[PDB]
């Protein structure tokens, strides 16, 4: 249809099919090399001369300059997966593309794709019940979550980073406001401190802030500090309603000038009075922090006082310190009591380069803490940030439910065998698709074979023939390839992960394979 | 980046231009390569004598037609070979060949005074040329009886006439001076007059 | 808004390569293009057949109502158009008339084919149904003749027959051209065993219109006599295929002289030799000489002394044709001829025929293998139109010499065939009955044009003609310029047709139909 | 790589080389599977000038489409060599090659370096070649054998009614051959191209037909019985090769020199007519003179003054044709003359086709040269019919050469498939894998036939394979109702040596394609 608009790309059925297949082939073949603790490491260059080192699939999708319909669908789906679960997203695209490749060999054999679609949905259902019956529970303990974190940390990064970060994450999830209610990491921030070794990143109880004394004449390290959380204007303000001063002499000038800095000074005297009432002498710490700014006048008025003040912090900083220090945030001075105050044990400052930092630690009962990443390279910092995000995601997906399934191909080969045996039940040429659907999961271990250096069919048949009378929970080894039981090393994976994996992959494959014609309309000649 | 955004919006910098010139030149270079085989059977007139290395099939329609056109061409060109000796007509008749010399026939009207190796060598070259092009009217004589008291410092002067119109001039030895002057250079000059089509290095 | 094209066939094409595939691209496009082409020229070749004109690249004007010339000059970029025009050209090589019938029938059949492929039949089914209907039509057609051609010799029969081919031109005058053509053809036909269309030629003269054209048993040449003497009453004509000059060596006949008397009698001997030769040729007994080559002034001088007529021609075809006509003979030597080899004419007159000089040959014998037709008109396009009408008549006559079978006119035969083939195809098994019936129904397109041209309503008279065909009439057809539904017989009015022309037309049309429908894909290279 | 040295160097890696070769071959096979079989599509190939040719022949299909790929170029080259040798089923060659590469693709998709597959294909080819040697059946040529062979092998490139009429005409054609000499070649039989009438009028001529007619309006238009004078003597005028001229003093001297010029043609003509009269000319004993050189109008008139028959400028092979048709001995000079050189023709006449005037000689007692006449609507149909008759005569020659006819229509290749499957657990290793697909290779041949017929592929395929497996006979493919049924019983065969060469070439080109590792455009720097 190049007549209604002479400049318009019109492609028929096979044209659309072939272009979708070629794009999927390219994408899947590119992404084969980016999974397992022995995947290939990718380097990317942005549009400025800035370099990021990634093993993440979504990063790769959204950093490639690729302009294509199917590639766009892939980017969106993987973005959603990374948002929700965010681990092993490679599996998504691998499954989708492999199913595309399979169904190609039969649609090319004249099989109209609808029948393959019903075959795939039946395979979905049967594998669903199989995974539901083979999913196994275990009480979440420290070592269980250690192994679960080791899984994802060998998935996305290398050995030593995994070694430190498993400990880091398992301690991170320990700190919680309510063990019996869902955790959230916005109370557990990540700050980048780019001056130390890759092995110097750790977890700090409390919070550390990037901005310090905007009126620097203050102390250097304070102890046993009371915390004031205010959200009031501590700088000079001009009323919204316009008006002006009028006088006739310099005496009126002095009077008006001295009376124009009265309200802010009244506020700071309120604060000083409250401080002295809460604690007098004995050098007890007393920290005031305002979300909004502080003018240099009141800044000096309080800096001559021993009080230390902080201004212009992040909006969620105060909201999390409300719980962290146990105080109550103040939004005006209409009433005040020491209860609204928070507390901390030791507070010190540390300088680096051009910026300084405020450390708040020794919390009485740390319910909000901070993860600090120290590394040389900014891209290294970002990669470690992705790693910690993946670790927290995995531990959350473990703790939220009470069930987990073996990984590394074990349950994959298990439902492969189960569906192969069940296929005699299902009918029609859709049966063939079921076989292809089976071949679907077969991509999962064999790429590891490609990621290990073994003959693919040899290891595949070893593991398949490993099946005793009962279904062995046997995966693929990472150093010998010989069949090995999953429970012995204890590496597993979350249930809803593979669940939504199957959901998304099946539906997107349906959408891809039902298409009939491609247009590029919308061109105004 | 920014430059190509400029390109979509503006044309303030030029950098995407002139990439069609070499493209078209290479296109024509590849195109002109089929002229060697286009007229392979359309140039040689000895291909019949080139049996057993030129024959693959004979359609006898266009190829006998080629013999017919070739023989017509041959008879037309060999019916004109009537010359080959430069001749000495007299000045009394001179009006009758300056004008009544045939229309469509070039006339190399040579004028000379014998005695100088310049004129002698030029006469030798033109006489030898007559052996090659017997389709050209050569005229030699003494300019004194052709033009009364003609300046003897203005010889040998080559005249090129047809239908009483001077087409080419080569006056005196000022354009032929030197014993180093040769056969092919004279032929080159007369070709440059528009009478002959040949090729020479210089 | 970024999408490439499919790798594969779409990516191994040349830059100028174009392509059409399947029922979608190739089939609908060529069918629509063919319908366009058929509809372009669908208003001619009838009693009212409206002539259409065109200008060519050569900047020559052409006013034609037979599709042949107008399509042959027109150029296309559609291969199926090349197919249909080549089909028409093959028809022309077979007979050479009614080039619009094939176009209309092809358009109708391609329309019906597009409809059938819309229905969803295999190409093979429709093709075989059409072929079955084709051979059935070939079988039934000869059973439909009436009043076949008797003699091809009498004059009135020639008038009555060829006028039918003539109505396609010059609606306002019929009998005049009939007289002209009948007289010329009866004069020219040997009537025994053979004929060639080349045996008849015509001549055009600018000036007065058709009212003053004529036919002469004897050629027309515009040439002028070299000698003063012209126009003897009836005399002998000596013809020399060789040039009129004396014996010249085909090699170089140079001469060398050693003494004076050689020069003294050089020209004397030359003149004496040519004098003897010309004297002998004069003593052959004739007075008329028509040479082939150039003429010698001194030999012409002797001819003056011998009072000889001299004409020089250019066409070797004309030379041999003269040998056929006046009994002339070709002599490639200057030797005097024998009286057996002699040319004869009852009149060779150098005259003026409209302020153009002419050499006219005429015999009271009315003999000759070629007779010329002098044409009179005021514009070259009128010459072309009258020559087209004359060609239609004479080729009708030529193809009717053999194959003297006749067919009714007026379109009754096509409707008879449609009704009969539909009745037969009502019983066809398989899925080909639709193809066989639509083949027959396609015979309503010709009367569609025949009714749209004459200014009458088409479908009303079509329904009436079907109603009367239910009565079984092979001779009832539309009344010309009726403006009101009315039909009558055609054999009464001599409105007839040849069998062989229609037979070739339908055969070629079916061949082209099967050809085009068998096409399944179209590939175009880079344009020249 | 070398691209560093040549900035205008196009380099395609080994995987890239395979990918592009596979894409090219897939396009070729997809467009070619539309061709072979009596149900293959018929296409329009039109050049820029508008030259249109409608064909079912794969070679002319190749050479008038727009080709761009060097691999596709090689495919066309080898297919053209095959068509040159035998010219039939050429599409089968390229389809086989493409699908072999496709199966190699399916397997290389699992690693599996292809040289193993090449060697396995070689071994399976050897075994299947021996199987073919076994399976072929021999029956000496006769009416039924050859008529059915032609009727079957003809429809690969032309339709049905033409196939029937061509079979009858070619049955009448190959009978003027020797008993046991194999005198058949294209040099000896000729084809007439004349756009005269419809296809229902094409026939054959045992005698000879020439396109040259009378040079003069006194010749004979028809000779009841003629004695033939083939001559190779120059009769036209010629120049003395030393360029001699005439020098005289008188015009009568010029006359005498003209007589001297003419004397030589005069005495040659005298000798010829004297031999003519001496043999005989009286009482309707026609005489014909055949020359391939020019004739002067002087000589023309001198010979025609008595109404002899003589012509000019025929094809040089027509002299062989006439020697083996008329029987008269050829000649090049009149140094030795004898009526032995006289040919004979039982009937000669003429018929002017449009502008062109034709002579026909026939009624040959022992014709060893025959010619074919075909008349069609226009140029494209006549070119197609000429190609079809050329390939059909090729097939007739191939059949009458040997005395072994292999069954056709799909039985032999499924037989090879099952036999190779039986042999497979003896190939010693993973090459069996390739051998497996190698069997699946031949799998295409009726599949395409099934594909062309519109029957669902797998059902009919398994029907055929089961029919062959249960029995030991060869069951063919139905082309009217798809129901399996043996094909040798309706008169279906195919050329044994042709399929031998086919398999040879297909395997060689398959390994050549699969063994590529680098594609370059070196040069143009």
């Amino acid at each position: 249809v190049k007549t209604l608009n002479p400049k318009a790309e019109v492609a028929r059925a096979q044209a659309a099919l072939a272009v979708n297949i070629s794009a999927a082939r390219g994408l899947q073949d590119v992404l084969r090399t980016n999974l397992g603790p022995k995947g290939t490491m990718k380097m990317l260059v942005s549009g400025a001369g800035d370099i990021k080192l990634t093993k993440d699939g979504n990063v790769l999708l959204h950093e490639m300059q690729i302009q294509h319909p199917t590639a766009s669908l892939i980017a969106k789906v993987a973005t959603a997966q990374d948002d929700i679960t965010g681990d092993g997203t490679t599996s998504n695209v691998l499954i989708i593309g492999e199913l595309l490749k399979q169904a190609d060999l039969y649609i090319s054999e004249g099989l109209h794709p609808r029948i393959i679609t019903e075959g795939f949905e039946a395979a979905k259902e049967k594998a669903l019940q199989f995974l539901e019956e083979v999913k196994v529970s275990r009480e979440m303990d420290r070592e269980t979550l250690i192994d679960v974190a080791r899984t994802s940390l060998r998935t996305k990064v290398h050995a030593e980073l995994a070694d430190v970060l498993t400990e880091a994450v398992v301690d991170s999830i320990l700190a919680i406001k309510k063990q019996d209610e869902p955790i959230d990491l916005f109370m557990i921030e990540i700050m980048e401190m780019k001056h130390k070794s890759e092995t110097d990143t750790s977890l700090i109880r409390g919070l550390v802030l990037d901005h310090g004394a905007r009126h620097p004449d203050m102390k250097k390290r304070v102890e046993d500090a009371y915390i004031l959380t205010c959200n009031v204007s501590l700088e000079y303000e001009k009323t919204e309603v316009n008006s002006g001063f009028f006088y006739k002499s310099a005496e009126e000038r002095e009077k008006l000038v001295k009376a124009e800095r009265k309200f802010i000074e009244d506020r700071v005297k309120k604060i000083i009075e409250l401080k002295r009432k809460v604690c007098g002498d004995s050098d007890k710490g007393f920290v005031v922090i305002n979300q909004k700014g502080i003018d240099p006048f009141s800044l000096d008025a309080l800096s001559k006082e021993g009080i230390v003040a902080l201004r212009r912090a992040k909006r969620r900083n105060m909201e999390r310190l409300t719980l962290a220090c146990g105080g109550v945030a103040l939004n005006s001075f209409d009433d005040l009591s020491p209860d609204c105050l928070g507390h901390a044990g030791l507070v010190y400052e540390y300088t680096l380069g051009e910026e300084k930092f405020t450390f708040i630690e020794k919390c009485n009962n740390p319910r909000s803490v901070t993860l600090l990443i120290k590394g040389p390279n900014k891209h290294t910092l970002t990669q470690i940030k992705d790693a910690v995000r993946d670790g927290l995601r995995a531990v959350k997906n473990a703790i939220d439910d009470g069930c987990v399934v073996p990984g590394a191909g074990a349950v994959e080969v298990a439902m492969a065998e189960a569906l192969i045996k069940h296929k005699p039940s299902v009918k029609g040429r859709a049966q063939l698709g079921v076989q292809a659907f089976a071949d679907a999961l077969l991509i999962i271990p064999k790429v590891l074979a490609q990621n290990s250096g073994f003959d693919l069919q040899e290891t595949l048949v070893k593991i398949q023939a490993e099946h005793s009378e009962s279904g062995q929970l046997v995966g693929v080894d990472l150093n010998t390839g010989e069949p090995m039981v999953a429970a012995e090393v204890g590496v597993w994976d979350n249930y809803c992960v593979k669940k939504q994996l199957l959901h998304s992959c099946t539906v997107i494959a349906t959408n891809i394979l039902l298409v009939d014609e491609i247009m590029r309309a919308g061109m105004s000649s | 980046e920014w430059n190509d955004i400029l390109r979509k919006k503006g044309i303030l910098p030029p950098k995407e231009s002139l990439k069609e010139l070499e493209e078209e030149a290479e296109e024509e270079q590849r195109i002109l390569q089929q002229s060697v085989v286009k007229t392979y059977e359309d140039m040689t007139l000895e291909e019949l004598e080139d049996h057993e290395d030129e024959f693959n099939e004979e359609d006898e329609r266009a190829i006998e037609m080629y013999r017919r056109r070739r023989l017509a061409e041959w008879k037309a060109t060999k019916l004109k070979n009537k010359f080959g000796e430069v001749l000495e007509i007299s000045g009394k008749d001179y009006v009758q060949e300056v004008t009544k010399a045939g229309e469509g026939l070039w006339v190399i009207l040579h004028l000379y005074k014998q005695g100088i190796p310049l004129c002698a060598l030029i006469n030798q070259h033109l006489s030898g040329l007559a052996r090659k092009f017997p389709d050209v009217k050569f005229i030699k004589a003494i300019s004194t009886t052709c033009i009364p008291n003609y300046p003897d410092r203005n010889l040998p002067t080559i005249f090129v006439y047809l239908e009483g119109d001077i087409k080419a001039q080569f006056i005196g030895p000022l354009v032929f001076g030197g014993m180093n002057l040769t056969r092919d250079e004279l032929e080159w000059k007369l070709s440059e007059s528009g009478a002959i089509m040949t090729d020479l290095e210089e | 808004l970024h999408v490439p094209k499919a790798p594969g066939f779409a990516q191994m094409l040349k830059e100028g390569a174009k392509h059409f595939s399947g029922l979608e691209e190739a089939v609908y496009r060529n069918i629509q293009a063919c319908k366009e082409l058929a509809q372009t020229t669908r208003t001619a070749y009838g009693p009212n057949g409206m002539n259409k004109m065109v200008i060519n690249h050569l900047e020559k004007l052409f006013v034609t109502n037979d599709a042949a010339t107008i399509l042959r000059e027109l150029e296309v970029q559609h291969p199926a158009a090349k197919m249909i025009v080549m089909a028409s050209h093959m028809q022309e090589q077979e007979v050479g008339d009614g080039t619009n019938f094939v176009l209309v029938f092809a358009g109708a059949l391609l329309e019906l084919a597009e409809e059938l492929l819309r229905i969803g039949l295999s190409v093979s089914e429709v093709i075989e149904g059409y072929e079955i209907a084709c051979r059935k039509a070939h079988e039934i057609l000869p059973n439909l003749v009436c009043c076949s051609a008797k003699n091809l010799r009498d004059i009135d029969e020639v008038s009555s027959l060829l006028r039918t081919s003539i109505m396609s031109k010059q609606y306002g005058n019929e009998v005049f051209l009939a007289k002209l053509i009948a007289q010329a053809c009866v004069s020219i036909f040997p009537d025994s065993g053979h004929f060639n269309v080349d045996n008849i030629r015509v001549c055009k003269i600018l000036g007065s219109g058709i009212s003053s054209s004529s036919v002469l048993h004897g050629m027309v040449f515009k040439k002028e006599t070299e000698g003063d003497v012209t126009s003897v009453k009836d005399a002998k004509i000596a013809v020399y295929s060789c040039p009129f000059d004396g014996m010249i060596t085909e090699t170089k006949g140079t001469v060398l002289i050693k003494t004076a008397e050689e020069l003294m009698n050089f020209s004397k001997g030359e003149e004496n030799l040519m004098d003897a030769q010309v004297k002998a040729i004069a003593d052959t007994g004739a007075n008329v000489v028509v040479t082939g080559g150039k003429v010698a002034d001194m030999a012409l001088h002797y001819a003056n002394k011998y009072n000889i007529m001299l004409v020089r021609l250019n066409s070797k075809w004309d030379l041999r044709r003269l040998c056929k006509t006046v009994g002339a003979t070709a002599l490639p030597r200057l030797t005097p001829p024998v009286l057996e080899e002699m040319g004869h004419c009852d009149s060779v007159y150098l005259s003026e025929v409209g302020d153009t000089q002419v050499v006219v040959f005429k015999h009271e014998k009315e003999d000759g293998a070629i007779s010329t037709i002098v044409l009179r008109g005021s514009t070259d396009n009128l010459m072309d139109d009258i020559e087209r009408a004359v060609d239609d008549g004479v080729n009708t006559f030529k193809v009717l010499t053999r194959d003297k079978r006749l067919v009714p006119g007026g379109g009754a035969t096509e409707i008879e065939l449609a009704k009969q083939i539909t009745s037969y195809g009502e019983t066809c098994p398989g899925l080909e009955q639709y193809a066989i019936k639509k083949f027959a129904e396609a015979f309503e397109a010709i009367p569609r044009a025949l009714a749209e041209n004459s200014g009458v309503k088409a479908n009303e008279v079509i329904s009436k003609l079907y109603a009367v065909h239910q009565e079984g009439n092979k001779n009832v057809g539309l009344d010309i310029e009726a403006e009101v539904p009315a039909v009558k017989d055609m054999l009464e009015a001599g409105i007839l047709d040849t069998y062989l022309g229609k037979y070739w037309a339908i055969k070629l049309a079916t061949n082209a139909a099967v050809t085009v429908l068998r096409v399944d894909q179209i590939i175009m290279a880079k344009p020249a």
